[PDB]
């Protein structure tokens, strides 16, 4: 009796003898009504604040390394002309080695190859990326964390070797950013629209699949009847 | 002055006629009723028999139909799970229904001058004002 | 002090920062907390490790003056052509990384993104004292009852 | 001056200025639909309730 | 509101088609029993072949107050 | 059915079954439907 | 002249009707009075046979 009522349900269910039993099941009913009514606000508080969790995270990643056990396995997509080539070439030499087959032509032809399925992920510099991702006619998923970078560097102006003009570039452009003149600067350089300004998520459930948990809850009792049903062999033996 | 410019759609969940999730809305759950049936039969025939579903589906739909409680206690304590089963896909329906209609939508329109959108210009947006005014 | 006072648009904040300025940043850290001091400038490498133990405070986003600590040395000494090339090469084979991560991002309370949507559910008491006081009352009730009942 | 970056491999033959904007090396990913948690929210009521 | 009336008297045909084969005003008070998430004492109607359009009722009903609870907390958020 | 009727009620307000009888009357059937639905 | 009419501000908020149609909900149900009468007839033929 005790469970029906508090998890909803009109179970066909005896109710006690006499009416001084009545009471207690009427403090139940007020626990019951109670007890779901938070449930379900909770959990709806719950499902429309928690945030998409960033499925790969790292080069150092099994995704990243030797893809063995993956149906379809994962497309690295890099520029094979330039800086990036030359620092991933000496770290990981097998990751460029599976990667020479997934070669781009260009930036905006990596943004197609990455709209069209044919690429999973790509690699390339920070800024442009951090560029592109502000500028793309929707605000999907961009890049993975927030800014974290793997090999920490700057741009630069390059220069002819022990000229005398170093050393005053080198003090005008630290007297730039003694002025404020690069955020003065910024309103033609990175800004742009919906740079993760909603951290919003919204979902069609068919990803509602991993209910598997509460269907291995399920089948748990599935063994528990059966073996509760074996030692329903004792009155054999008593 | 200001700038003017067209409204969207968005949709209503109307669509949505007992159908968010119609593709994994399953009939497996129906196989599992199915199946906890037939498992209560098991379990009642060698410790009432063909009423199970009878049982089950009253069970799962909060409708009170005229049935007995199962005699063996080894089918009780699968029928605690299976109506707490019942009460969790109940209210997660109930969270995903308020989710479709709590949550608004993207394409965060222009705003002002100092918009990239407006400033830098490209072919994907067309400005315009009438010829020889104060603008 | 320096940036403050460069600034001309900015003088008159700097005008205001001069009757509340601390000499180590352990006491204003600590000065904060007991709210003497509402807020503090600083750097973003000190302030995002204090932001994950001293588990109180928060920063606040945005940046000014984009900088990086560097290695101060004598001018015109011998070394300053060895010295820029390993840290260059310690950049690259990922000796930092391993450096930040054992010393500065090793520990993380949770990222204060204000999310209520959590538990604490952690006491109970006043939703099940209603049943935990009828428990104790109903037999009472049920005496009066059968008193009645023997009565009449 | 333009997109040039700053490695060790350029710094034997050229001499370099201060940096200049913040960079590096990352990595962007695809544009996936949202996910939700891979379970129901069955965090600690079970610890009291 | 109004389509809840006339999609609930439909089913006294049915009602009186299984005892041909409770209606008076036995059936309209198990219908808003339910549809309105009530364990008032009501009889089910009798035999097999009654059992399946109360059936139906309560996937209307589930569906309906689920339906309800929801556009109310949207509305009063907003 | 006439001291009964609270248990009835309350019986109609927090959920729980009660053994207990419907009201004869229609007159109080057309007041149990709107107690129902508040 | 000029704030004389509306139609609605448009605060963009979502939570309002337009619970205008119902069709899909209550097909359920005018599916079933129509199919259940031809599964009485089945069951009670069963119940003439046997």
């Amino acid at each position: 009796l005790l469970w029906g009522l508090v998890f909803n349900n009109s179970v066909p269910v005896q109710n006690p003898k006499g009416t001084t039993s009545k009471i207690m099941v009427s403090v139940w009913a007020f626990f019951a009504v109670i007890f779901l009514a938070s449930y379900t606000a909770n959990l709806a508080a719950f499902m429309i604040q928690e945030e998409y969790v960033d499925q790969v995270s790292g080069l150092s990643d099994k995704k990243f390394q030797r893809p063995n056990d993956f149906s379809p396995p994962f497309r690295f997509g890099t520029v094979p002309n330039g800086s990036t080539e030359r620092n991933i070439r000496n770290n990981y030499a097998e990751m460029h080695a599976y990667m020479g087959k997934f070669n781009q032509r260009g930036v905006d032809d990596a943004l197609l190859s990455l709209k069209t399925g044919k690429l999973d992920a790509f690699i390339y510099d920070a800024a442009v990326l951090n560029y592109m991702a502000g500028r793309d006619e929707g605000c999907k998923l961009v890049t993975i964390g927030s800014g974290k970078v793997f090999a920490s560097t700057g741009y630069g102006i390059a220069i002819q070797k022990d000229s005398g003009w170093k050393r005053q570039v080198d003090l005008a452009i630290l007297q730039l950013f003694g002025d404020g003149e690069m955020e003065e600067l910024e309103a033609l350089w990175l800004t742009g629209i919906c740079h993760n300004e909603k951290n919003e998520v919204m979902s069609s459930q068919l990803d509602i699949d991993n209910m598997a948990g509460v269907f291995y809850m399920l089948g748990a009792a599935m063994a528990l009847s059966l073996i509760t049903f074996i030692s329903e062999h004792l009155f054999y033996w008593q | 002055l200001t700038i003017l410019v067209k409204k969207e759609i968005p949709r209503s969940t109307l669509d949505s006629f007992m159908q968010p999730f119609q593709s994994t809305l399953w009939l497996l759950v129906g196989l599992s009723v199915h199946v906890v049936a037939v498992m209560l039969y098991l379990l009642d025939r060698f410790s009432t028999l063909s009423s199970a579903m009878w049982f089950s589906w009253g069970v799962l739909l909060n409708s009170g139909i005229g049935e007995g409680a199962p005699r063996s206690f080894s089918a009780r304590i699968l029928g605690m799970v299976w109506a707490g089963f019942a009460m969790i896909i109940v209210a997660s329906y109930t969270a995903n229904l308020a989710a479709f209609l709590v949550l608004d939508r993207p394409e965060e329109r222009i705003t002002g001058i100092n918009d990239p959108r407006l400033r830098n210009p490209s072919d994907k947006f067309i400005y315009a004002t009438v010829k020889q005014s104060s603008v | 002090d320096i940036y403050f006072r460069r600034q001309v648009e900015l003088s008159t904040m700097y005008r205001h920062m001069e009757k509340h300025n601390y000499e180590s940043a352990a006491e204003a850290i600590q000065a904060v907390r007991d709210n003497k001091l509402h807020a503090f400038i600083w750097d973003s490498a000190v302030l995002e490790f204090e932001a994950s133990q001293k588990c109180d405070l928060v920063t606040t986003g945005e940046l000014f003056f984009r900088s990086g600590f560097g290695i101060g040395m004598r001018k015109d000494s011998p070394w300053k052509q060895q010295v820029s090339l390993s840290i260059l090469k310690s950049h690259e084979n990922g000796f930092m990384e391993d450096l930040d991560k054992t010393w500065v991002r090793y520990q993380e309370c949770d990222s204060r993104s204000n999310a209520p949507a959590t538990l604490t559910c952690e006491n109970m008491a006043g939703v099940f004292m209603l049943v935990a006081g009828g428990i104790v009352a109903g037999i009472f009730l049920i005496f009066i009852e059968i008193a009645y009942k023997s009565r009449a | 001056v333009g997109s040039l970056t700053i490695n060790e491999e350029r710094s034997e033959v050229v001499d370099f200025s201060v940096p200049f904007i913040e960079t590096g090396i990352s990595v962007m990913v695809s544009r996936s639909n949202g996910t939700v948690s891979p379970s129901a929210f069955l965090e600690p009521f079970s610890a009291c309730v | 509101w109004v389509m809840m009336f006339v999609m609930l008297l439909i089913v006294s045909a049915v009602a009186v088609f299984v005892f041909e084969y409770v209606t008076i005003g036995k059936a309209i008070w198990l219908l808003w029993g339910l549809v309105f998430n009530n364990s008032v004492p009501v009889q089910n109607p009798k035999g097999t072949t009654s059992k399946i359009m109360v059936s139906v009722w309560a996937f209307f009903a589930v569906i309906f107050l689920a339906s309800y609870t929801a556009n109310l907390a949207a509305f009063m958020i907003q």
